[PDB]
């Protein structure tokens, strides 16, 4: 199966309906957890089955361990190759903020897009994937700011 | 029952739109995976 | 966030 971002999608609901997002790298799909529930997903005629998941990170990676390592520099402007239900990927450039924590500092992304845009890749200007959009919190002004979300390797 | 779909390349994108602010803000990650607001 | 919440 063909390294990129895939949708992925449901017929459980009504139509056709996309609940996500992810990356295929190094044989290896890369998703968030509340997005398939560690549930088993189809590639056309073949069956990915879980791997590794974390409800914590909210993070899975399926046919293998978690493949992306890259991470954002502190400093740079970052791309989040948003891919929203019904509409082509289109990449947006942004300079991240930061979730400040009791654990450490993590960059986070100040952009709001429907809720099957879960697991869309953020890009460093090399094109690695650097973390995934989709777990973040709602501030005092009512906008979403998620956590670019990265596994270890 | 869940399936995938290709949608594109991971790559950088020359002339893409800049947006979005750079907040930084005091968060708080609990068992459920929920961020919140300190 | 959408229907997501903050999902």
């Amino acid at each position: 199966t063909t390294d990129g971002v895939y949708r992925v999608m449901t017929r459980r609901l009504l139509g056709s309906t996309q609940v996500g997002v992810g990356v295929m790298q190094e044989g290896v799909f890369h998703t968030m957890w509340h997005v398939t529930k560690g549930a088993a997903l189809r590639s056309g005629e073949g069956r990915l089955d879980p791997y590794w998941g974390d409800v914590k990170q909210d993070l899975v990676s399926y046919c293998g361990p978690w493949k992306l390592d890259a991470a954002w520099d502190g400093l740079s402007e970052v791309q989040l190759l948003a891919v929203p239900p019904g509409e082509r990927a289109k990449n947006i450039q942004t300079l991240p903020g930061i979730f400040k924590t009791k654990d450490g500092d993590i960059g986070a992304v100040a952009l709001d897009y429907p809720a099957g845009t879960s697991g869309s890749p953020i890009l460093d200007k090399c094109g690695r994937v650097i973390g995934l959009y989709g777990n973040g919190v709602v501030i005092k002004n009512g906008s979403y700011v998620s956590a670019i979300t990265q596994g270890k390797r | 029952d869940m399936y995938i779909e290709r949608a594109g390349d991971i790559t950088w994108e020359k002339d893409a739109e800049v947006t979005g602010n750079s907040p930084r803000l005091d968060v708080a990650l609990d068992e459920s995976g929920d961020f919140s607001l300190v | 966030k959408g229907g997501g919440x903050k999902k």
